[PDB]
């Protein structure tokens, strides 16, 4: 089912800075919203990670809500000088831009929010490294990863990528190695803690935990209809919040229903919860948790 | 407890060396077969390099050897409660007839019990008849209809897995330790595999099991102690036999879900114009969980529970021979110098020797470092590996020799720099 | 909905106090007129009960015909927080209503009459728990209980709900649980006899008495107004009676037919008679027996 396809909770930025040009719409993301930047990830064919976690952050949200760096300058630029960070770590990708397109972006080694832009008017090209002379034009930006972020509080900042057979991933240069060296293109996971690097894995493990958590509930706001309504203001057992807010019995069980003072009707739902990630045989919490489609050099025997 | 048994060396032709940054690293790419040891017994697994004094052991403690069951079919079953609903309507009104209640579909709801609504319960539509007249409530002389809606419950607060073993399978608990100091708890029985953060192992060699446990059937209950019935498996549930009722999931039988199965013409009914007393003979499987729990001796064995993870396992007073397949997937080791020096003195040495139960060596390690004390002999077939810290503390392991007058001179180094030490004591006969 | 089942008889009034503006149509209730407090009663897939028994009354029907007395207050204004006594009442059932309500009746757990009140211009909610603020609105009353009424003076006032290991359910308050409770929404029925209390039946068993009774039959004035008759006043086979009556072949039989002398029109059809039903192991005569989808709390742990 799925219901809640298109809710944001927290805030909903979807923006890169240096490239806005869809801004005065995206913000927030509604039901009723139109954003190139975000609706490449509800395909349904491309990125199955967020097909499975609809009801969950994204990157871009994180970096908007305070817990996370961004990479400086955030929109690099494919035509301005030699010299350019963006492009060690994208040239050795293996993705397909579509078409009516000019901006990508992902993570880069610092687990920052980096991305880069091409001006009108240049799309990019099969594969999104060059760029061209090209239908439409979106003002927004493509997404080359697959990931997924969340309020996560846990520090990583000591661990390290530790994999076996494969020599150099992505741009960390891991052992060397002397023997025969196989260059072929998969997929590798990776994990960003708290104030840490691209820590890449080999078996990803995650985990729910969803026992009666705040954000796993949504409130629609009244309309005469279906309208977003933010769900971190209606207050506890008697306790105090923002604005007022009720739901019909699971939504009013452990919040307050100030019958007609409340403009917002709440229910019960899921996805927003806890996840966990298997790390160092210690469940944490990641906070840029996801994939990469970068080439895999392996050494042979 | 700590003491390596069994000691091997890795080939040059699985290992590779290299320097990073001043730091001689070993690359292992291979497998390594080494016998697994007795109940306390250990396998180390050394590297070595391109010089003496880089060692990292990969110590494997063995807990205790166990006999796994392979379970095969089960089902969940348990207590229920018949709940029937009565309601009796006049001939030609609605769907009374006579001819219509004889052949009433069970699969089918009528007007009359659809007054709840959507319910996923094991529930029955029966049709039985009444007589007519106004001396029980009836207008047309014909008979009339009496409609019962009887759904089965749960009745009792929990459930009971009844499932049987095809062959059982000496499963040997094993604690791998890693080389950086990562302690990982696995398992390993007959010709299992395992998955690790170094690579794989699994088994070689198995000379125990034990045979015929096809005419045996167990029970699993929620933390309450396992059963054991003697009896073979029961796949067609019939009346007047112990598993009549049976389904696929905990909460198909505490709450009561369609998905289950039940016995055909189980439920008794006793018609009486409008009473009616649903009363069923459920055979309940608490006696037998009563008169059949665990520990139960049979035959020269002992049947129990399982530690740590929930299964069935079995007591065995046999020997323990297995080998052991140690796998690598260009796995990095480093090494960058232990730690600081420590002194070392011998306190005392029990045991036996040529025996399962291994010689204990008593040792103090004096250090002001948080390191790990790596002693040999002079044939390279000895080996101490003890935590060190700071502090004095008493540490020691589980040795194996083959002469009750043990002396030989072993050669401690906390941080590269050997050490003479002579270690002495008597010991006894025993296999 | 079905025209030839909005024969009520007696009154046949369908009002709450205190929000009078809806009368025009249901005081009383005939074969015309629009009125909400009756027409979602007719409904195929809602109430079933009231479809299998349409010749008996209802709750506000057996109010006006002194047998069911008046709540206080009888409409709960659901203007604050908490505070009326219609609001612990509500808040344990879970009853499925359309939008576009404003008044709604329920019994309560001391067996009278208890409702709720939306002063103009305030409609309620998806469940008609709460209220909030907004097409046109329905004047009248959506009746939440299916259940059916009729004329008795059975005595049984020291019998309360006897169910089997059940803690809280709908408004009765049984014995406590001190550990942990299944909470779930099921369906178990009701009955209340004379100045009694909600008491709830596991195992019930109906039963449908239609024979030679003069409560076992209904009629009505009709040619060969529209109130009530009964059938005592008919003539006999081959005598003399006070007022002429005509019908099927079952009033026929027993009874006779005059046809264009007869001044009402009886017949025997699925909805009247006189029902009984178990409660203490004994027979006893009912007053109103219904469904209602409350908060079962069960044992468990």
């Amino acid at each position: 089912e799925d219901p809640h396809l298109r809710n944001r909770p927290g805030k909903g930025h979807n923006y890169i800075d240096g490239m806005t040009q869809e801004d005065a719409t995206c913000k927030p993301v509604t039901y009723a919203g139109a954003c190139s930047s975000f609706d490449v990830l509800l395909e349904k064919g491309k990125f199955p990670l967020f097909q499975s976690y609809a009801h969950h952050r994204t990157l871009l949200e994180a970096v908007h809500d305070t817990i996370i760096a961004k990479a400086d300058p955030p929109s690099c630029d494919l035509q301005s000088a030699h010299g350019n960070p963006c492009m060690k770590e994208k040239l050795v990708m293996k993705t397909h831009c579509p078409n009516d397109y000019q901006s990508a972006h992902y993570l880069n080694n610092d687990g920052k929010m980096a991305s880069v832009k091409c001006p009108p008017k240049y799309e990019l090209t099969e594969d999104c490294n060059f760029c061209r002379q090209m239908a439409s034009l979106k003002k927004g930006s493509y997404p080359l990863q697959d990931l997924f972020c969340q309020s996560s509080e846990d520090d990583g900042s000591k661990l390290k990528t530790k994999m076996k057979g494969v020599c150099e991933v992505g741009v960390q240069a891991l052992k060397k190695c002397d023997g025969q060296l196989s260059t072929a293109h998969e997929v590798v996971p990776f994990a960003v803690f708290k104030n840490s690097k691209k820590v890449y894995l080999d078996k990803l493990d995650l985990k729910t935990e969803e026992n009666l958590l705040p954000d796993s509930f949504v409130c629609f706001e009244h309309k005469g209809e279906l309208k977003s309504f933010d769900i971190s203001q209606c207050p506890k057992i008697g306790g105090h919040g923002s604005k007022k807010c009720t739901g019909d019995a699971a939504f009013c069980s452990a919040y307050e229903c100030t019958a007609q003072y409340a403009n917002a009707y709440c229910s019960h739902a899921n996805g927003s919860g806890i996840v966990q990630i298997q790390v160092s045989g210690v469940w944490k919490k990641p906070l840029c948790v996801g994939y990469e489609r970068v080439v895999v050099k392996r050494e042979l025997s | 407890d700590p003491g390596c048994s069994e000691l091997i060396q890795a080939s040059s032709r699985i290992t590779t060396c290299s320097t990073e940054g001043v730091n001689t690293k070993c690359r292992l790419s291979g497998t390594a077969l080494i016998r697994a040891g007795s109940v306390g017994a250990e396998a180390c697994l050394m590297l070595k390099g391109v010089k003496e004094d880089q060692t990292k052991f990969l110590k494997i403690k063995t807990v205790s050897s166990e006999l796994s069951c392979r379970e095969g079919q089960s089902y969940w079953t348990g207590s229920f409660s018949p709940k029937c609903l009565s309601s009796r309507r006049c001939h030609l009104v609605g769907e009374c007839h006579v001819n219509r209640c004889l052949s009433w579909r069970d699969n089918e709801t009528s007007a009359e019990f659809s007054f709840v609504g959507e319910s996923t319960t094991m529930r029955e539509n029966k049709c039985f008849e009444q007589c007519g007249g106004w001396g029980c409530g009836c207008f047309n002389v014909n008979p009339s209809c009496l409609f019962v809606h009887t759904y089965l419950q749960s009745v009792r607060k929990e459930a009971l897995r009844v499932f049987n073993c095809i062959d059982w399978v000496h499963k040997l608990t094993l604690e791998i330790t890693d080389f950086d100091g990562s302690v990982s708890t696995i398992d390993l029985g007959a010709s299992s595999s395992r998955f690790t953060n170094w690579g794989s192992v699994s088994l070689s060699l198995d000379a125990e099991g034990i045979s015929g446990s096809n005419s045996f059937s167990f029970i699993e209950s929620p933390g309450k102690g396992y059963a054991i019935v003697d009896e073979p498996f029961s796949e067609i549930p019939r009346q007047g036999f112990l598993g009549e009722i049976r389904c696929n999931s905990e909460s198909s039988v505490l709450s009561a879900h369609e998905s289950c199965l039940r016995a055909p013409n189980l439920i008794s009914y006793k018609p009486m114009i409008d009473q009616l007393e649903c009363t069923t003979n459920l055979i309940d499987p608490f006696v037998v969980f009563e008169r059949g729990s665990l520990p139960q001796t049979r035959n020269d064995k002992t049947f129990a529970a399982s530690k740590g993870n929930r299964g069935v396992q079995a007591f065995s007073k046999g020997s323990v021979q297995a080998d052991l397949t140690l796998m690598f997937d260009n796995f990095e080791v480093d090494f960058v110098g232990a730690a600081v020096s420590c002194d070392a003195a011998f306190l005392n040495l029990t045991g036996c020797y040529s025996c399962n139960a291994g010689a204990r060596v008593c040792l103090s390690i004096t250090s002001t470092g948080t390191g790990s004390l790596s002693a040999h002999n002079k044939d390279g077939s000895l080996h101490i590996v003890l935590p060190s810290e700071n502090g004095t503390k008493d540490q020691c392991q589980i040795l194996h020799f083959t002469v009750p007058e043990v002396e030989e001179e072993f050669m401690y180094s906390c941080d590269g720099d050997e050490r003479p030490l002579l270690v002495k004591g008597t010991l006894i006969a025993i296999d």
